[PDB]
């Protein structure tokens, strides 16, 4: 669409390009993202320079990060394995039990749930 | 009362690649598996009590059996809330001379009709009964 | 110094672990008699000869650099996070003695951020080292993901400069690593990790409050971080402590360190002496430029 290079890609949080930064980049040159370990590239991982102006950049989506502390606060633990932190990517479950002694006080269907960009809706228990 | 066998699927690409344990346990109303695949730990396909001795006869030989309720794993549309009567429908396959028993799950959420299939190897299937 | 120093000349030899065991001393020592101006007490016609060796060393090293610009025993090896980490550590010091190529360097950077750090700033091994006397305290079990994120995290702080233009993503990583060690540090019970999150912290000037007073309140006599068992993770310890001492510039603590440091008579070299060697050489070198 024009002549215009570009400047160096615009950097995106939790990621970073594949390849190693130019000041000036020619028209239809492109670059390429990659997100953090859990995280999940969500958009185009490559960027076209036209116009003088790089493509959208993608966004990286959070992973969840569940913590003893988090669990013991909800008077809950995990079901199906002795870990006591776990890592869930964006779109993983999670199935948690009421901690020995405690029973739920949330609604049923909340002892499963899903990983959604950083925030996992944790069950509540009490006694 | 409960073990655990490590558990392969098929990717992207078709090729078998290693997923996670699966967790078996036997309760008072049937058995419940759980799949432990990195950060993912919640139930994979829960079973009756009536369906016990068909479920253990076609995990270590091949055939077909109803769940109670079936969700899988993260790329299915029946991971977050769960799809009911699901059949598990098995086969022996050998992966690099070693023999597993694999089994299609449910379709891959968006997409043009692909099902995920994922393996059990038949020696710790029978180890563990 | 330097007359023992003889033996830490060393030809690098071996696979990706062997031969970074065997650079690491004649590295260390060439960047140790630099700043403390020790070419006197040794010669001049060693300097060009050494040289060679971290060339030698750099070269052989190259052939175990992956596709990935990580680091391992062999290339059909999966790749150590311990070992990338400490390719770095080296490299970084190496920058200024020898021709590093940048990109080996910010590559492994760079793969250390995207690969093997953990969504709360947590640096995880997946491929364990064949070689375990060469990663020090590190060995210990105990307060793991600690320890490693700050040995990590270290790496990362020490190529800053030279990667800081190529690596965007670095200070973020630097942060998120920072983050977990400012969290977890309080409930620290080595004096190992207390001393090397010490370390890590105070390249942020995150070692501040409680946890600079933690720090301090560890160190026994006031001179020496210690755990009971092998000196050596000991003399690695109190050489973290040092490099984080020198960087708060306490100087009414660091006297009694050094003194300490220079009684244990360590000279390095031998087997597990890879992490001692280089951290009371490139922590007694770092005392004397200040």
């Amino acid at each position: 669409d024009s002549t215009g290079k570009c400047g160096p890609p615009p950097p995106i949080d939790n990621g970073d390009i594949t390849s190693f930064p130019l000041s000036v980049y020619a028209p239809a040159s492109s670059v390429e993202y990659q997100c953090q370990n859990l995280y999940q590239l969500e958009g185009n991982k490559r960027i076209t320079c036209r116009n003088g102006q790089w493509s959208e950049p993608p966004k990286c989506l959070h992973p969840c990060v569940i913590s003893r502390e988090i669990m013991e606060n909800y008077n809950i633990a995990l079901r199906w394995t002795a870990k006591q932190k776990l890592y869930s990517r964006t779109g993983e479950s999670v199935e948690f039990v009421c901690k020995r002694g405690y029973r739920l006080s949330s609604r049923s269907h909340t002892l499963r749930t899903t990983c959604w960009d950083g925030k996992l809706e944790y069950p509540t228990c009490a006694k | 009362s409960k073990f655990t066998v490590k558990i392969k699927n098929k990717d992207k690409s078709g090729n078998w690649t290693d997923l996670g344990d699966l967790v078996v346990r036997k309760e008072e109303n049937g058995i419940d598996t759980g799949l432990n695949a990195g950060g993912h730990s919640a139930t994979f396909f829960s079973l009756e009590e009536e369906v016990v001795n068909n479920f253990v006869k076609v995990m270590t030989e091949g055939g077909s059996f109803k769940t109670s309720l079936y969700y899988g794993y993260k790329e299915e549309q029946s991971v977050i809330n769960g799809i009911q009567n699901k059949e598990i429908i098995t086969k022996i396959e050998k992966i690099d001379g070693t023999e597993y028993i694999t089994f299609s799950g449910d379709k891959i959420k968006n997409s043009g009709d692909k099902v995920a299939e994922y393996a059990i190897s038949l020696e710790e299937l029978k180890k563990n009964l | 110094d330097a007359e023992r120093l003889k033996h830490l000349i060393v030809t690098p030899s071996g696979a990706g672990e062997q031969n970074m065991i065997g650079m690491t001393p004649t590295v260390i020592a060439v960047h140790y008699l630099d700043e403390t101006e020790q070419w006197e007490k040794f010669g001049l016609e060693k300097r060009q000869g050494a040289l060679e060796l971290i060339k030698k060393g750099y070269t052989q090293q190259l052939a175990f650099r992956q596709p990935s610009s990580a680091f391992a025993a062999f290339v059909k090896r999966a790749p150590s996070t311990w070992l990338t980490a400490y390719v770095v550590k080296v490299f970084s010091l190496a920058v200024n003695l020898i021709a590093i190529d940048s990109q080996v360097l910010c590559g492994a950077v760079k793969w250390l951020i995207l690969e093997k750090q953990k969504p709360d700033g947590v640096f995880q091994e997946d491929a364990p080292v064949i070689h375990q006397e060469m990663i020090g305290g590190l060995r210990n079990n105990n307060e793991k993901d600690m320890a490693l994120t700050a040995f990590v995290l270290i790496s990362l702080q020490e190529a800053k400069d030279i990667c800081e233009e190529q690596v965007n993503s670095l200070p973020g990583s630097i942060t998120k690593a920072g983050d977990f060690l400012e969290a977890n540090y309080m409930n620290l019970q080595r004096s190992y990790t207390v001393a090397i999150a010490g370390y890590a912290l105070a390249q942020m000037g995150r070692l501040k409050g409680p946890l600079l007073n933690k720090f301090l309140t560890t160190a026994k006599d006031k001179n020496r971080w210690e755990d009971p068992g092998k000196q050596l993770y000991n003399v690695e310890a109190t050489s973290y402590a040092l490099l984080a001492l020198l960087q708060l510039k306490d100087f009414d603590f660091v006297p009694p360190v050094v003194r300490w440091l220079n009684e244990q008579r360590y000279y390095g070299g031998g087997y597990g002496s890879t992490q001692a060697t280089f951290m009371v050489f490139q922590a007694l070198a770092q005392y004397q430029k200040d």
